[PDB]
């Protein structure tokens, strides 16, 4: 009993992804397939239906007349050509073989749909007025992922690197801070280093200790 | 609001004791609610045979209250002793699949 | 169609306690319910079907029941892998819904969280955007609040929230809102404030500046 999941990532709005969902372990051709998708901090959604032999189909209504559910059984794989995309569509995807309910899953498979190309972030100090809170903000790249080291490693304790999160103008940002002892601000300097592959931008911004701006 | 299933139930349930070289006949009934489709799938031992010249083809549909029946049927005539094993019946409609087994014995021995 | 939401949002529990979720429905599903475990960075994982049926290998501390639109999981003692979401199924009609999710964490004792707020940097005010984050540090349960204020002002739709796992060493989660706005609107305006609500505080605390301050 094992489905293994392939395809999926970038893609631009309008533009096709295929998913291909390989059984193994059981009687592919006997069983009703299925999909289910689920989007960042969200719910899992139903995707699609679809019977042994292919006869009997049913789509979620926001999919319908965009994405073809079919499958192969000579070659024991279910299958789902996404196309007409939407950024709405950004979302992890699972096969799943029902039989009273929802039994075997697949591994997953992370589709991401954005117009934006690749890009370098922004990085803007989070400047402090018991301890004191200071921070990094990574602003505007895509795609994702960014990472975020203080002092080359030399700081760990007390490091909070946020989740990213996709803005209205496509792109992503995540704040990293770091909270310290406050007497230490004037002599101990902090860097945090940041590292985006995709854009091939390394970064190292200094934050100072700052009374003013507030 | 149904597309749920009921149960798979087959007949003859029991005691499916055959002699080599005799006609075999299974009935796969498939219980549903009004608003779901239904599609079978037979496994079986033997690999001699096809899958459309055993199993029915026809549409064999009733409804009633709130409920329906879909019935398939294998009918192997004349069989083996490689036709002895387990069968299995699969009922597929979608959101749901239920399935049901029975095993059949083949004795090496004539018929009347 | 049929809508699914579960109750409460959040359960916390330490190793041994009896945990109890519950699932209530828009209209009748007699007992066709499904309920799914799921772990950061994981498929989910069909624990109990039909109701009360538990799933070959589902461990038997697990345990289902309830009918017709109200239903009810329980687990009898909680161990180290039972930290995770849970949600509900409905199989009766199409399509087949799900639940919210109650996220089940490891318990501990109230902690306030370390509120601190950072203007936009002059540097970040160069591009025509600014960006005010508030950092909530540390503190237990994770349903806190954030309310933004500007001039007196309630900000929302230009927010948005981002939160950490839970840390293993302390167990506790870290929090950052980041208002955004554009350097003309930014620069209008005098006071700005990061209002949070939360168990761990007598009342409501307050973390705000004026911009350009020292």
């Amino acid at each position: 009993v094992q489905l293994v999941q392939s395809g999926g990532g970038l893609v631009k709005p309008g533009g096709s992804l295929r998913l291909s969902c390989a059984a193994s372990g059981f009687t592919f051709s006997s069983y009703s397939m299925n999909w289910v998708r689920q989007a960042p901090g969200k719910g899992l959604e139903w995707v699609s239906s679809i019977s042994s032999s292919s006869s009997y189909i049913y789509y979620a209504d926001s999919v319908k007349g965009r994405f073809t559910i079919s499958r192969d059984n000579a070659k024991n794989s279910l299958y789902l050509q996404m196309n007409s995309l939407r950024a709405e569509d950004t979302a992890v995807y699972y096969c799943a073989r029902v039989t009273d309910a929802f039994d075997i899953w697949g591994q997953g498979t992370m589709v991401t749909v954005s117009s934006a190309s690749t890009k370098g972030p922004s990085v803007f100090p989070l400047a402090p007025s018991g301890t004191a809170a200071l921070g990094c903000l990574v602003k505007d790249y895509f795609p994702e992922p960014v990472t975020v080291s203080w002092n080359s490693g030399a700081l760990t304790s007390g490091v909070h690197t946020f989740p990213a999160v996709l803005q209205s103008s496509g792109l992503y940002s995540l704040s990293s801070v770091v909270t310290v002892p406050s007497s230490s601000l004037g002599t101990q300097t902090y860097i945090c280093n940041v590292n985006h592959k995709p854009s091939n931008t390394k970064v190292d911004k200094r934050v100072e200790p700052k009374s003013c701006a507030a | 609001p149904g597309y749920r299933i009921y149960d798979v139930v087959l007949s003859p349930s029991h005691g499916i004791e055959l002699s080599v070289g005799e006609k075999l006949v299974l009935n796969c009934t498939a219980r549903t609610e009004l608003n779901v489709g239904i599609d079978f799938n037979w496994e079986y031992p033997s690999s001699k045979h096809q899958h459309k010249k055993l199993v029915n083809r026809d549409l064999k549909t009733q409804s009633g209250s709130e409920m329906k029946k879909f019935l398939s049927t294998l009918t192997i005539d004349g069989v083996t002793r490689s036709d002895q094993g387990l069968y299995t019946c699969a009922a597929s409609s979608g959101l749901m699949t239920k399935k049901n087994s029975t095993f059949v014995r083949v004795h090496e021995k004539p018929f009347v | 169609d049929i809508q699914m939401t579960q109750s409460p949002s959040s359960v916390s529990a330490s190793i041994g306690d009896r945990v109890t979720i519950t699932c209530r429905a828009s209209q009748g599903i007699d007992n066709w319910l499904g309920w799914y475990q799921q772990k950061p960075g994981k498929a989910p994982k069909l624990l109990i079907y039909d109701a009360s049926n538990l799933d070959t290998g589902v461990p038997s501390r697990f345990s289902g029941s309830g009918s017709g639109t109200y239903f009810t999981l329980t687990i009898s003692s909680l161990q180290a892998e039972d930290f995770a979401v849970y949600f509900c199924q409905q199989a009766k009609a199409f399509p087949p819904t799900f639940g919210g999710g109650t996220k089940v964490d490891i318990k501990r004792t109230v902690a306030a969280p370390s509120v601190f707020i950072f203007p936009p940097s002059d540097e970040q005010l160069k591009s025509g955007t600014a960006s005010v984050v508030c950092l909530l540090n540390n503190f237990y349960p994770r349903e806190a609040k954030v309310q933004w204020k500007v001039d007196n002002a309630l900000q929302s739709g230009n927010s948005q929230e981002s939160v950490t796992e839970q840390d293993s060493k302390d167990s506790t989660y870290s929090l950052s809102s980041t208002l955004t706005l554009s350097k003309a609107d930014y620069e209008k305006h005098k006071v700005y404030a990061c209002e949070v609500t939360h168990q761990g505080l007598s009342s409501p605390v307050t973390k705000s500046f004026n911009r350009g301050e020292c």
